[PDB]
């Protein structure tokens, strides 16, 4: 059929997956790969509707969505001087699918990033102790981090009692709590 | 559809494309519409995704 008129995103993005280990001999590098890259709203939706939703994912897996020129590794030059805003869902009662989707929309939509971009990507981690959302920033500039963190809190729909913690990648206590 | 879903910064200096969450929702494939299904770029992109076994969902 015909091509839809696409709506561009401000940068390209790549979805990565960390698989859970099936054998004692698999390393991190063996378990992480980039899956697909996209730069339109429509391509994003087609990907999201054809990969497993978060509630399907196994323990010790991760989704990463990062700008196409940044690896989801803190060693990457774009990440190494920065950190992440982290949120842990103590409980399975939250709708992790919708929280993740809202986070993704906010990220690719450039709504909560600074105009001078700080956000490099976002990570969903499936973990026994509770699942985590992490929003990765290029720097530790405090004032821009506070604005991103507050907006991230609103995207995730937390009340004052729910807490975001910012962790500089160079480690493990948080330097900001919201 | 809480307030944040309509939020988006205005008058961005260093970016061109910004979307509120509701604007992105509005572009999601709609019920009973083949616009996405018939788009050959979309079709090819979906075909390029991994097979189901890749995700190791069986590991629980
Ligand atoms: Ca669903």
């Amino acid at each position: 059929g015909p091509h839809m008129v696409k709506h561009p995103l401000n940068t390209a993005w790549t979805l990565w997956y960390t698989k859970p280990a099936v054998d004692k001999s698999e390393s991190w590098s063996d378990l992480l790969r980039p899956v697909t890259s996209f730069q339109t709203v429509e391509e994003f939706w087609a990907i999201i509707q054809n990969i497993p939703e978060p509630h399907e994912l196994p323990l010790k897996s991760d989704y990463h969505v990062f700008r196409n020129d940044v690896r989801p590794e803190w060693e990457d030059e774009a990440n190494a001087k920065g950190g992440k805003w982290s949120f842990q869902l103590r409980g399975k009662g939250a709708d992790i699918d919708e929280l993740w989707l809202r986070t993704l929309l906010a990220v690719i939509g450039e709504t909560i990033d600074e105009d001078d971009s700080q956000i490099n990507g976002v990570v969903l981690s499936i973990r026994k102790g509770g699942n985590k959302f992490a929003l990765w920033t290029a720097s530790e500039d405090k004032e821009p981090l506070l604005r991103i963190g507050g907006k991230f809190k609103q995207v995730l729909a937390l009340t004052d009692d729910g807490h975001l913690e910012f962790f500089p990648h160079s480690s493990p206590q948080p330097s900001i709590t919201l | 559809t809480d307030p944040i879903t309509n939020y988006k910064p205005m008058d961005l200096q260093y970016k061109t494309y910004a979307y509120s969450m509701n604007e992105l929702y509005h572009l999601k494939p709609s019920l009973a519409s083949a616009s996405y299904e018939e788009d050959p770029l979309i079709s090819e992109l979906v075909r390029s995704l991994p097979k189901r076994k890749f995700w190791r969902l069986r590991m629980g």
